[PDB]
C-alpha cells in the first residue's frame, strides 16, 4: 500500500497525537477525515518509501488511535475533509495544551 | 446523497438526443461522479468511462422520461437500502440495483466488459463493511 | 436464434415503445400478438444479422418489455396476430403520444 | 379450436376408402394443421406429413366410425386436459393422448419412425410451460 | 412368434372387427376362443411371414381388441374353440351389420 | 377338470403289468394329455413322453391301488388349488404337486432328466398368470 | 452309502410294501428294526452294485415309506431286530393280503 | 441301559491287577460294546480298541473302587442326559461325560490319539439327532 | 517343567491316593504342603525325565486330585511342609486303609 | 510486586527524550528487571535487551504520560492477574498484556524478533504452572 | 315404470352368450337382434324419462 | 360519492381491449383517450378528496 | 351309544404291536385280523350313526 | 448538587463538534477551553459531594 | 434326638486337622479313627431315623 | 508374616554404617529373605541380590530411623492389602509398595537395573492369583 | 538440567535432611528458598559432573523431600533466599538434632 | 480441659516461621525448642485424656 488510516475517538486524542507523537522522519502527506463526530486520520506516503517504514509508522500510530473501521473508498466519498497536508501542525497551532 | 448522478444521466441522454433515459444513462451517470463508491468499484474492475461510452454508443425527441426498467432500478436501489442506510440511498445502492436487476442495456454493458456480477456485489459489500472482518 | 419475443403488460407500454425508442438500425420484420389481454412483440432478423446484434437489440427491448412467458410455438397457435411488419410505425400512426 | 383435425381426419380416411377412423387418421389429422403445437413438435423431431403417409400406407363400404381405441384416445386427451390447466383441449392434448395410450397403429408409427415417447412428452410440456422456469 | 392373440370384451366388438377391419393382406389362419363370457382371437401366420409384418398386423388389431390376459397354453387347454380358419367371414355371414 | 389324467393310470400299469399305481404313473398321465398345461410345460423343457417311458421302464395282485405317496400328492394337488382355483385341480395342479412333493419315483425321473424344479414351478406360474402383469 | 433305511409308520404299510412292491432285481440283504412301536426297514446292498441303482431302489421305497428319522448307528444300538434277510417273503408268509 | 460297560471296567481292572478303576477303565470299557454309539463314533475316528490298550498300558488290592474322578464322570454323564433323555443313559452319555470332564487318564489318551474333542461331541450329537433335520 | 502340583480336598483323598495309586515307575521326589485346611501335593522329577512322561504322571494324579489353585512360589512361601521325599510311604505307614 | 518496571520505563523514556511512555518503553522496562519471569521467558526465546534497544531505536518534551494504548495494556495485565491469581500483578502479567494487546510498537518489536505470540503465552503459563501437571 | 326392462336385457344377453357358446350362431344372432330392439326401447323409455324432467 | 368513475374506467378499458382485439385501432384510440380523460377526472376528484381529508 | 369299540381296537392294536415285538408273528396276524374285524364293525356302527343322523 | 451541570457539558460538547465540523477551529478551541473549565467545575462538585458523604 | 453327634464330628475334624498340621500323625490317625466311628454311629442313627420315618 | 525383612533392612543399614533406613535398605531386606514371593519374582527378572548390593554401593551417626518415604512405602504397602489379604501383609505387598511409590532410591535401582514396573506388578498379581485363570 | 529442586513441607524435614542425609560426595552449590511458609531446596552442580550422577543424587533427595511444584524461574523471582552455598552445614549448626 | 495448648503452640509455630523468614535462625531455634516442649505437654495432656478413658 501507500496509505494508512486510523480512527481517533475524540479531538482530545488527536491533540494528544499532535503534541506527543515523534513520527519517523518520512516523506508523506496527511488528511483529517471526519464523520458522525468520529475523526479518521490518513497518511499517504511517497512512492519511494518502503513498505516496512510504512508499517513502522503505522504501528507508532496505533499507540494513540484505533485501526480504521471504514475503508479508504468509503471515507473519500462520505467523509468531510477537515484539514489537509499538515494536520499535526495545524492542530498544534489552533489548539493549546494545559 | 449524490442525487447529481441522475442529473448526469439526464444531461447525457439530452446530449446524445435520445428519446429515453435508460440504465445506460444511469451507468454513464455513475462514471461522472468519481467520488463515488460505485466509480471506484467499477474502476477496480477496470471498467472506465471511455470504454463505457464506446460500448454504449456501439450498443445503441422533445422531453425525456425514464424507461420502465430504469424506474424499477431506482426503486430497487431504494430496496437495497435495507442495508439500513435508510434515506441515504447512494451510488453504491444504485449500482447494487443494476446488479440485482440483471436485464436491460446496463447488464449487457457489464457482459461486454466481462464484469463478474457476483464479485462486484461482494466488492461493494466489502467496501461498505468494517475492514476489521 | 432468428427471432426474439417480449411481453408488454399493457397498450400504454407499447405506445411508449413506439414513440420513445430507436433500435440499432437493422434488417428485421416484426409481429404483434395478443392473448389474455396481454401483448407480445416478436422480431425476425435476416440471416446475415448475427447472434450478437440480435442480443443487443433484445437487450434494448427489455428496457420496456418483460421477457416472454409463452413460447413462439404456443403463440403461433393460440395468439391473434394484431399487426405485422411495421408494428411501431402503425402504432404511431393510429395512436397519439401521451 | 382443434376440431378441424378430426374433421379432416375423416376426409383423409374417406379418401383412403378405409372402413374405420383409427389413430393413424388422428395422426394424419394433426399433420394437416401445421400451425398446431403438435405439428410443430413432431416436425421438430423430423416426423412429417409425407413420412407419416408412407408409413400409414405400408401399415395398411358404409359410413365410417372411430375405432374403439380412437374413442378412448379422444376421451384420454380430455383427461390430459384435466391438469390445473383445463379450459379446453387442443392439438397438444390429442398428441398427449396418443403418447399416453401407447398402443395401436399410431403408437406403432411412432416406434417405426424411431420417435422417443417420453422425449416428445417433455418437448410438449416445455413448449407449454413458461420459458422463464 | 408365429401366433398373435387379442381379447374382445363382447360380441359387438368382434362384429365391429369383422365388418370394419381392413386387415393387411397376409397368409394366416385364425381361431376364436371363448371363456368367462369373454372372447379371445388368435391368428397363426405362415412361417414365411416375417416378425414385423406380424407386428404390423398385431398393432392393427389393437385398434379394436385389448391385449390378451391369458397365455396361449392356458387358452388351448381351458377355452372352447368357437370357430376356426375363417372367423371374420363366418361372423359376417352369421351376423348382420352394426 | 380333466380327470382323464388319472383315469388312464390303471391302463398303463396293466400294460406294464405292474402291481401299484405311483407317482410315475401320474407323470405318464400328464404325458398322455397333450392338451394340458403340464404337458406343454414339460415339453418346453424337452421332457417328451418317449423319454419318460424309457426312464420309467429303466427304474422299473391284478387289482391296483395308489401308493401312499401318490395318495398324498393328489391331496397336495388339491392343496395347490388353494391358489384360488376351488376344487378344479387341473394338470397344472398335479404337476405342482409332484414338484412340491419332491420324493419318490417322479422326483427321480425329474432329477434323471435334469429338470430344474424351480424353473418348472416358475414356468407353470407364468403360464397361469396374466402375461402383461 | 450302501445302506438304505426308511421308516414305516405302521405294520399295514409294511404289509402293503411286501405285497405290492416290485423291486428292481438286485443283490442285497434286508433287515427290519423296530423302536417306539415304529418300523424301520433297512437294505444292505452288495459292493458290486453301483450307487445309482441304489439311489433308484431307495427312491422306489419312498413311494411307501418315509425317509428315516434315525441314523443307522442309533438303530443298530437301540432297535430290536424283528426279521432278517428275507423280510418281504417272511411278511407275506405270516400275513395275508389287504 | 449300558450297564454292561461298567461290568467290563471291573474285569479289565482285575485282569490288569490295578488297585483302581479309572476313566481309562471306562474307555477300555466302551470297547467291548461295539453295539454302542460310542464304540462306533470312536471307530469312526479310528480310535480302535488295540490302540487304546497299548496307550493305556503306556500310561501305566482286589477290593477295587472307582477313582474320585471316575465317580465324577458317571455323575456327569447322568447330567448329559439332560438332553431330555430318560435315565437310560447310553454309551453316548458316558462318552459325552469323558468329553466334558476333560481331565484324567482318558482325557489324555484322547489327546495322545489326536482326537478332536469338539468334533467328537458334534459326531455324537449328529448320530443322535434326526438325520434330515 | 520339573514340578507338578495338585490339590487334595481332604486327608481321606490323600489316603486314597496313598493306598490305591501305583505310579509310573519314575525318578522323582515329592512334598506335601498344607494351607487353609487343604492339602497340596507336589512332585519334583529328575532333570532327565522328559516333559511327556511328566505329563503322563500328572494326568494320572488328576484321577484323585484337582489341579492346583495356588502357584508354586505362593506355596513355597506361605504353606507349611507336612511331609517330604516319601510322602506316599509315610502316609501308608501312619494311616490304615478305610 | 515489581513496580520498578514502570520506573525503568519512565527513566528510559526520559533518557531517550521521547514525549510519551509507550509499549516499547514498557518492554524496555521488562528487560531491565532480569529477576523477572518475563525477562527469563524472553531470554529463552533469545530476545535480549540490546536487541530490543536496537529495534526500538530503528522503530523510533517536559512532563510525559502513557500512550492511550499503554494505559490499556496495564489495565489488561491487571485483568490477567484477576484471572490467574487476583493476588498481585507482576512482570508475567505485563508480558501477558503485551501478548494479548497485540498492537502498537511492542507488537512490532516482537514481529521483528520473530517471537511466536502463542508460544510465548504457553511458555509463561508453563513457567507459572506446577511442573508436575 | 322404466326399471322393468333391464332384467329382460340380462336374460336375453345371457341366453345369447350361452347360445353362441353352444355355437348356435343363427339363434344367437336372433337373440342379439332382440337384445338390440329391447335396448332401443329402453333408450326410448330413458328419452321419455329425460323429457319428463 | 367520489367512487363513481373507476367502474366506468373499467368499462372503457375493457371496451378498448376488445376494440384493439378487433383491430379497430381508430376506435381503440378514441376509447383510450376517453379512458385517459376519465383517469384525469378521477385523479382530480382524488386530489380534491386528498385536500378535503 | 357307539363309543364302545375304539377302546377295544386300542387294546387289540397294542397287543398286536407287543406280539410282533415278541416276534410272535402268528399271534400278531390273528390280532391284526381281529383288529380289522372290529374296525369294520366300528365302521358299521358309524354308518348306522351316519344314517340316523 | 452536581446534576445541574451534566447537560451543560453535553451542550458545549455538541457545539464544539459542530464548530470543528465547520472548520471554525478558533471557536472549537474556545469551546474546548470552556468544556475543560466546566469539567473541572464538575469534578469540583463531584469530589466535594464525595467528601460531604 | 439324633441331632447330637454332628458337633462332635466337627470337633474331632478340627482336632485332626490341627494334629496333622502339627505333624502329629499318631494323634491324627487316632482322631480319624474316632471320626470314622462317630460317622458310622451317626449313619446308624440316621438309618434308625429313616426307618422310623 | 515376614516382618523379618524390616529387621534385615535395619541390620544392613547398620553394617553399611548409614544414618537412615531408606527404600533401598528395604529392597536389600527383601533380598535377604529368599523364601519370599518378592524375592522369587525379582529373581525371575534376574534382579539378583549381588547386583542390588553393587548398585546400592555405587549409588550411595547413631540410632537411626526410616526416611519419610520409607514410612510412606510401608503405609502404602498396608494399602495394597486392599487386595483383601489384610488379615496379614507380606513381601509381595512391600514390593507392590515400592512399585506404586515410584520415587526414591529403590525406584532408581529399578530403573538402573531395567526392571519394568508394569511387568513386575503383573508377575506378582499372577503369582497370587489362581492359575486356573 | 544442571540444577535440581525439591520441596520440604516443614523445617523439621529440612533438619532431618541436614542430620541424616549421607549425600553422594559431589561438587555442587546449594540454595534454600522459602515461599508460602514452604521450603524449597535447590542444588547447582559443576559442569564436570555428568547428568546421570545428577539424577542419582536427585533420587537420593526424594527420600526426604517431595518433588518441586514450582519452576526455577518462578522461585528465582518470587522466593526469598534464606541460605546459600552451605545450607546443610548451616542448618546443622543453627539447629540441634531431631 | 485439654484444648488450651492448641492456640499457643500454633502461635509458636507461626512465630517460628516468621523468625526463620527473617533469617533469625538462632531465635527460630529457640522457638522450635518451645514448640517441642509444648508438643510434649500436649502429649502429656493427651495421655491423661486417653487414660481417663
Amino acid at each position: 500500500t501507500r496509505t494508512i488510516i486510523v480512527k481517533f475517538n475524540d479531538l482530545e486524542d488527536v491533540i494528544n497525537y499532535a503534541y506527543h507523537s515523534n513520527p519517523i522522519t518520512t516523506e508523506f502527506e496527511d488528511l483529517l477525515y471526519m464523520v458522525d463526530g468520529t475523526y479518521y486520520y490518513a497518511v499517504y506516503f511517497d512512492s519511494h518509501v518502503d513498505q516496512e517504514v510504512i508499517n513502522d509508522s503505522y504501528s507508532q500510530l496505533l499507540e494513540f488511535a484505533y485501526p480504521t473501521d471504514r475503508t479508504e473508498v468509503y471515507l473519500n466519498d462520505y467523509a468531510k475533509i477537515i484539514m489537509s497536508h499538515n494536520v499535526t501542525a495545524q492542530v498544534r497551532r489552533y489548539f493549546p495544551e494545559t | 446523497r449524490a442525487q447529481r448522478v441522475l442529473a448526469h444521466a439526464q444531461e447525457e441522454a439530452i446530449r446524445l438526443n435520445h428519446s429515453n433515459i435508460g440504465t445506460e444513462h444511469l451507468l454513464l451517470g455513475l462514471m461522472k461522479e468519481p467520488e463515488g463508491i460505485a466509480a471506484k468499484v467499477l474502476e477496480s474492475f477496470n471498467i472506465t468511462e471511455d470504454k463505457v461510452i464506446e460500448e454504449v454508443e456501439k450498443l445503441i425527441v422533445g422531453t425525456l422520461h425514464y424507461t420502465p426498467r430504469a424506474k424499477k432500478v431506482i426503486e430497487l436501489s431504494m430496496d437495497e437500502a435495507r442495508k439500513l442506510h435508510h434515506n441515504f440511498v447512494g451510488t453504491e445502492h444504485i449500482l447494487l440495483g443494476l446488479i440485482r436487476e440483471n436485464e436491460g442495456v446496463a447488464a449487457r454493458v457489464f457482459a461486454n466488459l466481462d464484469l463478474n456480477i457476483t464479485k462486484a456485489r461482494a466488492q461493494v459489500v466489502k467496501a461498505l463493511g468494517n475492514p476489521e472482518m
